[PDB]
């Protein structure tokens, strides 16, 4: 059928625009945005808490600085360092030394089908262990809050602060799993998957949006700091994407042709 | 009464000992819907693939034990000419078309005296790879005319031969025990038949409709039928009698809808 | 939607831009004129059954 | 309805249990007619 | 009653058809198809993975391929053979030496009964553990898949790639069985139990259908490539045929006389 | 409604269990019109 | 206005600069009756033959003259597969029926640009010999492709040299004169003719009917119309400009009425 693709206006036609033929019958609705976004997927591999952690500092982190790394996950589709919320995502290619290796996380489903600018849907969190027989628990704070980071001393026991407060703190079973539905928190309207503006927390960073989350979450131990253990334990951060909108359309990643 | 003639097209075919057209499946097997699985306009039937096709089949001497069956593929008899059942205009649409859906209507004459005895056992079996050696290769005309008549052995009854990827030389290739494709000979009267007996009817009559797992399949690769004529009593004569009465089968497809035109097969 | 195993190189067979006249240009005119390809779906394209995706865009 | 004692409750509907055809627009018969 | 067979049809007679007498009642509806296969049978024994596993290369494998096998049941009642369908059955009478003894397998239970030639239902697999206190889990990849063969570096852990995905991981707790039903999933309309066909994926080998499958799921352990633990551990997968309905009457296997 | 099933019935609320926005005051139709 | 695409089974075929369909000698000649010669029930139209049949013919240099022509036959072309002009179905249901009734649809493409000058007389031209060589035999693809464009002499303005039947030994060979297989090169346009201008059009479109001196003529034998392009302009362009313009042609059978079904001619 004769066109001018340079309007930027194509009519999608069938078989029997050019020849004869018929349409074919509706297959399914499975590119339904409410129904394609809505499943678990592995986020982040975050360290479980022992003791009443420092959050991470903000960037640039200079040595000599004693946080506690690994042990945050900035829930968040968009790639993230060190539990703070990057432009571009960075894994090591040959990690030997050098100084810390700081945790980076993306959401490799979403990005594939992230074919849009803005997005907004609720969060559902499950916080599966990577440990047999871990009796954790995971925590909450949200887009905006920062992490309550002391302890208080009940019957000679450095019990956390973090084991108190108007968040969530929901206390897995010996061997169970931890999943809660976390609602839209941010200031932000949406989630920029792709953002060209200006954040002016700092030297401004272009294309930083400073709260696209929904919170950080962290696994942590209900003991006192007298009972911290040696080895460190995991625990995988399982997301799913509740009431999924999404609006302007945009690319998809580069296929590299090699 | 028994006097039933079948015109088609411009081959009309009698039987003065016809039993009665075993419509197999359905009241009425001729009709039939365009496949689902094609967007395009179907080839439908036109006056010069709807008539009886003929070829002969191989004799049956008294050397022929019981069991001893004889297989032949529908469509897989247009295509490598068995018993030259040439299809002429069908054939020569069938090489074009990609997928064919089509029913078929057999009738095997055979006819013996009143004073010979046997039984055939002519039926139209599904899906079936009796044409096929074990080793993979289908059967060409200079192998089936030196058997004559395919011996019902273990390997028949159990499906042990049948057709097989070789797992290579990285697996132990395992004892190989049985396979669906198999012929349990004393049940082939499931399948639509009837008896060409040698004291009640020279010809049988079955009229299957299109059966298989996709709503049209390939053109060269299908064999959703395959009309079998397997012995059940040896034939027996004194002598002087005809010896080596022949066999030939009548095959019409009802109703076929082709697809995906292209050019002729080339393999 | 992807061949897997096997399509031989043929799946769906093959789309093929033949040219039937050549091109006749006018004197002072470019040489190797350029048919800009694109690829949509129909009005009646639709898909099924999500899977999970190929992660080496990132690497 | 099969092998299906629960006569009173489906919890999940019928196209998640099940599995329904597309469209695309007892008495036990014989298996072959004589005609 | 004077009757004539060669004809093919006959009518099914009663004792008052010949002699004095009367119908006897009717029993029940126990050879129902849609009652008859409705009960869960052993299909295969797997072998639960620990790492993540290179699926098994199509046929002819060569030696030198390192392939791991024995680990995937293609849920069907057709005989299969490493984990990919197959046209013969076949055990090892002798299995001594030699190279990789293949897994088979077949519904030893179904053919007996499917005297038919089309066989479409649901599927209801069932994966009981053969090990005691398994904490294991239970993939599958629809028929057409395939299965998603690598790992991704989760905080120093080679978690591989058949923890997550869009088709159903389901988890089963310590010493517990995973049930699911899973839909006609294939591309035929219905599973061929004898096919004529041929398959042209290959040389094309006669009577093997390439889509007469429910999919193929895989027993695996939910920790990471370091944890691997030694001794193999095996699984047993139960299947029932929901909503069983049967085309095309044909032939029953043969009762050896010996 | 999403990859729903639970047809039947929803125990919390709305406000609890999504996040209803807060006032102020198929048909795939395309995402750019000549004009 | 002037963009036509004129659909037809499964091959359109489109013309930007279109004159105009020249339906000849009636309203329309797609409209035709069975014949009357023909007691059999007639294979008609279906849809592997109702398309748009197209192939190559000679290119235009400079060196063309005036009048020489170039000429196709329909259905000759088809079964001496003239400029690869291969039928298909048509010509594989054309060899096997005995009598053959259509009326063709002809187009002939050649895109000269704004800078050319010239003008071919396309025109379907009635019952000639044109493709013939004076010696009786018909020509083949190696002789066509060695004069490129037949020049308009003396024997072809006179008819002088159409084939005929020797007469023998017996009687003298008579000085021939005179035949009524001419062409009278400055009246081609009284037939169904567009004019191939280098400045109107690139395509020009004629529709003929059924014309014979029977209801319904032979397969092999007929030569009914004669797709024949005459140059009355000779190609003159300035240097740098597309030297040797292509001509192709894309023939359509309306409505044939095929009668005699027997097997492939075999001469």
């Amino acid at each position: 059928s004769t066109d001018n693709a340079e309007t930027g206006v194509i009519e999608a036609g069938n078989t029997d625009t050019d020849f004869s033929g018929e349409l074919a019958a509706p297959g399914s609705n499975h590119t339904n945005v409410k129904f394609l976004f809505d499943r678990s997927r592995l986020l982040n591999v975050i360290k479980v808490l022992e003791k009443d952690a420092v959050f991470p500092r903000p960037f640039p982190t200079q040595e000599g600085a004693q946080q506690d790394d690994g042990y945050f996950c900035l829930l968040t589709p968009r790639p993230t360092v060190a539990s703070r919320p990057a432009t571009r995502f960075g894994l090591y290619a040959n990690p030997s030394g050098s100084g810390v290796l700081a945790n980076t996380s993306l959401d490799f489903n979403f990005y594939s089908l992230a074919c849009f600018t803005y997005f907004r849907s609720d969060l559902e969190v499950t916080v599966v262990s990577l440990e047999p027989d871990l009796e954790f628990a995971v925590g909450w704070f949200p887009s905006g809050s920062e992490y309550q980071a002391s302890s208080f001393v009940y019957d000679q026991l450095h019990v956390p602060f973090h084991f108190t407060g108007r968040t969530p703190r929901a206390f897995a079973s010996k061997g169970g799993k931890v999943s809660f539905v976390l609602p839209w928190n941010s200031v932000s309207s949406v989630l920029p998957v792709r953002w060209g503006g200006a954040s002016k927390l700092s030297s401004a960073t272009r294309g930083l949006p400073a709260h696209a989350d929904w919170g950080t979450i962290y696994a942590f131990v209900p003991r006192p700091n007298e009972k911290k253990s040696t080895a460190v334990k995991h625990v995988a951060v399982y997301i799913r994407y509740k009431n999924a909108r999404a609006w302007c359309p945009s690319m998809l990643p580069f296929r590299s042709y090699k | 009464d028994r006097v039933t003639t079948q015109t088609a097209g411009n081959t009309a075919i009698n039987t003065q000992s016809s039993l009665g057209v075993l419509c197999a499946y359905v009241e009425d097997p001729t009709k039939s819907d365009p496949p689902s699985s094609s967007t395009d306009q179907p080839t439908t039937t036109f006056t010069a693939i709807d008539r009886w096709y003929t070829g002969r089949l191989n004799s049956w001497t008294k050397a022929v034990k019981t069991f001893s069956f004889q297989a032949v593929p529908l469509p897989g008899a247009f295509l490598s000419r068995q018993g030259g059942l040439n299809g002429g205009a069908f054939t020569a649409t069938l090489h074009r078309h990609f997928l064919m859906k089509c029913g078929w209507q057999v009738q095997v004459q055979c006819n013996l005296t009143q004073f010979h005895q046997g039984a055939l056992l002519v039926a139209m079996v599904p899906e079936t790879t009796l044409d096929v050696k074990p080793d993979g290769k289908a059967k060409s005309l200079q192998e089936l005319n030196e058997e004559q008549w395919v011996e019902m052995s273990d390997d028949y009854r159990t499906g042990k031969n049948m057709p097989f990827q070789s797992l290579g030389t990285y697996y132990r290739p395992p004892n190989w025990t049985w396979g669906p494709n198999f012929i349990n000979p004393y049940q082939v009267t499931v399948f639509p038949h009837q008896i060409l007996n040698a004291r009640t009817s020279t010809s049988v009559d079955i009229n299957v409709p299109y059966i298989g797992e996709t709503p049209t399949q390939s053109s060269e690769t299908q064999n959703s039928w395959t009309l079998l004529v397997m012995v059940l009593v040896p034939l027996d004569y004194k002598e002087g009698a005809t010896t080596d009465p022949e066999i030939t089968f009548s095959v019409r497809p009802t109703s076929p809808y082709f697809n995906g035109l292209r050019n002729r097969y080339t393999a | 939607t992807r061949a897997i195993t096997n399509s031989v190189y043929s799946a769906d067979g093959w789309f093929s831009l033949h040219k039937l006249t050549k091109i006749t240009l006018p004197p002072d005119c470019p040489q190797s004129p350029c048919i800009l390809f694109f690829a949509s779906a129909g009005e009646d394209y639709t898909l099924r059954l999500p899977v999970d995706c190929n992660p080496s865009y990132v690497f | 309805r099969g092998n299906n004692g629960n006569m009173t409750f489906n919890y999940y509907a019928n196209t998640y249990q099940n599995s329904v055809d597309f469209s695309t627009s007892g008495i036990l018969n014989p298996l072959g007619y004589l005609k």
